[PDB]
């Protein structure tokens, strides 16, 4: 019978109206069923025409294991109620997270569902399970408690994961533990054994309280060695003039980020109309630019740091080798942080697949540095991506992305 | 009538719409009367009193012989809240499935036979004048859901899906589709239990109100539905007319490119590309337009496809789903969707209009996603695939696009025009080849340029350009380079434009330059494009 805590857009936001996109015959079904289920428990309930408002909806396989997940992606209705879950409720996050050794994610988003929503926002959580060859009308449900995946269920449910935390932060003080949606990050020092023996006490706690938290034991995430990866120089025993060339405009490509980088010297080396596969010997002059540049390439960037008034951007590139890299920059070339995916070894990998668990773990790592998910320049076509995303999708937030059509004209500047 | 209503609101910060009936004819104001009458007698409307309930205006006109009355809404939808999108997607034929029987009911008066939230029925209200003084000034509130009103339809769908939740429950075998005032009941009932349920659901309906279609099921197969002929075992376009004319104007290139795609979805081989060229003008559509002799030749060729009928067949779940793809011309392709091969579910087409540069196998690709696309939209699920593509032809060029592709279940088709990289660039330079510094530059003021080169062997060579762009010249200097070297050749150009152009590996484009050097690029065993900064010397091209 807890009192709903109202919720109101910022004036002049409209609530969401987006389209559902068509889905799988099996993806629908799966729906029907969850959805049949969440009713009978009063999670949601049908409305009527006199609801304008659409969230897209989608069905995944987090365990995957005859185990369909529902999935919403609340992402406008975040941004049109971001005053009441960054404003007026707001989680402060923890810069020491991302200096903890390891870093452990837990689902908890079970809890809200026990929480109600006011009656005069459950119009905006409004979604559409869609119907093949629009035989029928959708079926259209409003959520009646908490919806998983808005950023304003976390907020509300602020005040009682705090008492319900309370007593493990006060025996464990040196660990972390961080809200974002509806997972909790818990960072800490200790030895990986003892570490999950304390996630275990952690998850025995909030279980004990009446918090489910998936028990199918989502490896620990150490965030020790991140950091801006360092552009390295290609190092060969004797150089060719093409070799050299790929040298010299690669520095000139770092030029814009790391000042202080002179090929002068090595451009002296190739000067003549000379053939690629000449082999010219390094002149020491200009062997000094090379070591000279490969020491100030190593320095971290001058004058980058994060601002919390502007959004985050993830830029992924495609290396081959089934390895891709990535780029998280607020201000071009100023990178906040640079690293690599590479996927273990599989048969069953698909570009697309790799693509999606990159941008997850990207997702991640930003989640853990920031507190927020950057905005992803995605090296995919628009249609292509936009239907096979939830295939692989194993979280329960989804960030914004957009689709670049303009190729990178070097990829090995970035590896 | 007993069906629930619809709480109904004004957008926030509205009031009702206040407006005035300006015209008075007194002509048609005596038929206002006598509908209003016979009207207010079926309770559709309601006479109100004096306390202003704002207004609406009203006028009639005449399409049996009667008059009708209309009532210009505009004003109150611009002030109701929003609701809920019908549906503007139809249900493709191709994913109908066959039914022994289909029965086709109208209901009909739809919105005045399903009623109105009383606190919103005040902003319906209508004024019928009167020339005379001391003007009687009839005044009228609607009770059902008027014409042409924002949520009439909304409102109707949804009140006649809960009419139909209880015999949809007793009779779980019928299949009822609803589109507007339509009812489409398929049973895999013997006809004589068919015809009974139809009859129990027509009576049903009535018993909410709802007029059902005397003579039995005024339905007989074949059905003309949203231009669409449905039969029973098979379904069709409606016939399609080409119009002969010896000028064509921008409206009539239009009305034909659309007629033209209309019948794609199942006359296979239909193209639109030349015809579509004529349109790129985008000028005033009642300008006429000179037609080309190649879209001359694609009507007289799509004519030739539509001369004789080409029908399809409806889905059966049972059976897999194959999509067929071929390359038809330039850069166009058509796809067959079937689950048995003399009987294709539907066709279609794929052009790529945007971008200046693509290869085939880009094309492809992205054909696959479209035919993806609409097969989860028709259908539920994606189907297994034809293509003329060899396998390894295919992973040599997604294992180096730049972007991410996905692949799905495919079987090689051995029927041409077959797909093929035409030509493939060198990874490391060629040793045992000559070395070509190229370079190109023109002024934008004068349109004058120059192109040249200058090999490792001494070879140097510039030649002259008139109307050229700097872009222009930067592809001209590596044509040059091209065209004066052996089968095994090292180009370096300073131009990241240039460089982007042949990188991409296209086979076609719509610059010819380009295409004289796919061409060259083709016909050399092997070369190598690099790429260096311009302006740091190295180069040493200097025109
Ligand atoms: N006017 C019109 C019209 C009829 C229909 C329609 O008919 C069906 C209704 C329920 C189940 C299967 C159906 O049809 C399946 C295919 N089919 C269609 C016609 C026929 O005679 N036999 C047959 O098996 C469905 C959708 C749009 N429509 C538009």
């Amino acid at each position: 019978p807890i009192e709903t805590v109202p919720v109101k857009l910022k004036p002049g936001m409209d609530g969401p109206k987006v389209k559902q996109w068509p889905l799988t015959e099996e993806k629908i079904k799966a729906l029907v069923e969850i959805c049949t289920e969440m009713e009978k428990e009063g999670k949601i309930s049908k409305i009527g025409p006199e609801n304008p408002y659409n969230t897209p909806v989608f069905a995944i396989k987090k365990k995957d294991s005859t185990k369909w997940r529902k999935l919403v992606d609340f992402r406008e209705l975040n941004k049109r109620t971001q005053d009441f879950w960054e404003v007026q409720l707001g989680i402060p996050h923890p810069a020491g997270l991302k200096k903890k050794k390891s870093v452990t994610v837990l689902d908890v988003g079970d809890a809200y569902f026990s929480v109600p929503l006011d009656e005069d926002f459950r119009k905006y959580t409004a979604f559409t399970i869609p119907s093949i060859n629009n035989e029928t009308p959708g079926i259209r449900y409003q959520y009646n408690v908490l919806p998983q995946g808005w950023k304003g269920s976390p907020a509300i449910f602020q005040s009682s994961m705090t008492k319900i935390l309370e007593p493990f932060k006060k025996q464990n003080p040196d660990i972390v533990i961080y809200q974002y949606m509806d997972d909790l990050y818990v960072g800490s020092d200790l030895e990986i054994g003892q570490h999950r023996t304390k996630i275990e006490e952690l998850r025995q706690h909030l279980l004990r309280w009446g918090l489910t938290t998936p028990d199918k034991k989502g490896y620990e995430l150490h965030p020790d060695k991140w950091t801006v990866q360092p552009i390295v120089l290609p190092e060969k025993d004797s150089w060719t003039v093409n070799d050299i060339q790929k040298l010299v405009g690669k520095l000139n490509w770092a030029s814009q980020i790391y000042p202080g980088i002179k090929v002068r010297q090595l451009s002296k080396l190739l000067r003549g109309t000379k053939a690629l596969t000449e082999v010219i010997p390094l002149t020491e002059e200009a062997e000094l630019e090379l070591a000279e540049n490969r020491e100030i390439l190593k320095e971290p960037v001058h004058g980058v740091y994060y601002d919390p008034s502007k959004d985050l951007i993830a830029e992924i590139q495609k290396q081959g080798q089934g390895q891709w890299t990535y780029q998280i920059y607020q201000e071009p070339f100023k990178n906040l942080k640079t690293g690599k995916y590479a996927r273990m070894r599989g048969a069953h990998t698909n570009d697309v697949k790799q693509l999606t668990e990159a941008v997850q773990k990207i997702t991640t790592e930003s989640i853990v540095i920031w507190g927020k998910t950057p905005k992803f320049k995605l090296p995919i076509q628009k249609e292509t991506w936009e239907t096979w995303w939830t295939e692989y999708w194993q979280a329960t937030w989804i960030p914004e992305w957009e689709f670049v059509n303009t190729p990178p004209l070097v990829k090995l500047w970035y590896q | 009538s007993p069906i629930e209503t619809v709480p109904v609101k004004l957008k926030p910060g509205m009031d009702g719409p206040k407006v005035k009936q300006w015209p008075l004819t007194e002509e048609k104001i005596k038929a206002l009367v006598e509908i209003c009458t016979e009207m207010e007698k079926e309770g559709k409307i309601s006479k109100i009193g004096p306390e202003n309930p704002y207004n609406t205006p009203v006028f009639a006109i005449k399409k049996s012989t009667k008059w009708r009355k209309l009532v210009d809404f505009r004003e109150l939808n611009k002030r109701t809240q929003d609701f809920w999108e019908v549906q503007l997607g139809i249900p493709h034929p191709a994913g109908l499935k066959k039914k022994k029987s289909v029965t086709v009911l109208d209901v009909g008066d739809a919105y005045f036979s399903v009623p109105l939230d009383e606190d919103f029925r005040k902003y319906t209200a209508f004024t019928i004048p009167s020339i005379n003084n001391e003007t009687p000034g009839i005044r009228y509130q609607y009770n059902v859901l008027p014409q042409g009103w924002k949520g009439s339809p909304a409102i109707f769908q949804s009140s006649m899906t809960k009419i139909l939740e209880p015999f949809a429950a007793q009779n779980p075998d019928i299949v009822i589709c609803q589109y507007m005032d339509d009812l489409y009941v398929g049973s895999d009932l013997e006809i004589g239990q068919h015809r009974t349920k139809i009859e129990e659901l027509r009576q049903h309906l009535l018993r909410w109100g709802l007029t059902t279609p005397d003579k039995k099921h005024q339905k007989e197969p074949p059905f003309l539905w949203m231009g669409y002929e449905l039969h029973p075992d098979k379904w069709t376009v409606q016939p399609i007319v080409l119009p002969e004319k010896d000028s064509w104007t921008v409206n009539d290139i239009q009305k034909l490119v659309g007629k033209l795609n209309w019948a794609s979805q199942i006359y296979p081989g239909i193209k639109v590309r030349q015809l579509s060229k004529l349109l790129r003008g985008t000028k005033a559509l009642t300008e006429v337009i000179p037609l080309t002799e190649e879209a001359e030749l694609e009507l007289a060729e799509n004519r030739e496809i539509l001369k004789e009928p080409v029908h399809g067949v409806y889905y059966d779940p049972s059976k897999d789903l194959i999509a067929e793809i071929q390359k038809q011309g330039q850069g166009q392709w058509t796809y067959q969707i079937y689950q048995e091969p003399f009987k294709n579910l539907k066709t279609g087409k794929y052009a790529r209009m945007r971008g200046a540069h693509t290869n085939d196998v880009k094309q492809l690709t992205e054909a696959v996603q479209k035919i993806t696309t609409e097969s989860i939209v028709i259908w539920g699920k994606t189907p297994k695939f034809k293509l003329p593509i060899q396998k390894e032809t295919w992973e040599t060029w997604w294992t180096e696009y730049w972007q991410a592709t996905w692949i799905p279940e495919w079987e090689f088709v051995n029927t041409p025009p077959l797909v093929k990289l035409w030509y493939q660039l060198e990874k490391e330079p060629i040793v045992g080849a000559e070395t070509f510094y190229v370079d190109g530059a023109a002024n934008r003021e004068t349109k004058l340029g120059k192109a040249g080169y200058v090999t490792n062997k001494g070879r140097q060579k510039v030649v002259p350009l008139t109307n050229t762009t700097n872009q222009k010249t930067e592809l001209q200097a590596i044509y040059l380079a091209l065209q004066d070297s052996g089968l095994e050749v090292n180009i370096v150009t300073d131009s990241q434009y240039a460089l982007g152009i042949i990188q991409a590996q296209p086979d076609k484009s719509e610059s010819e330059l380009v295409n004289q050097i796919i061409e060259q690029l083709i016909k050399k065993e092997k070369v190598y494009l690099a790429w260096v900064p311009a302006h740091k010397g190295i180069g040493g091209n200097e025109q």
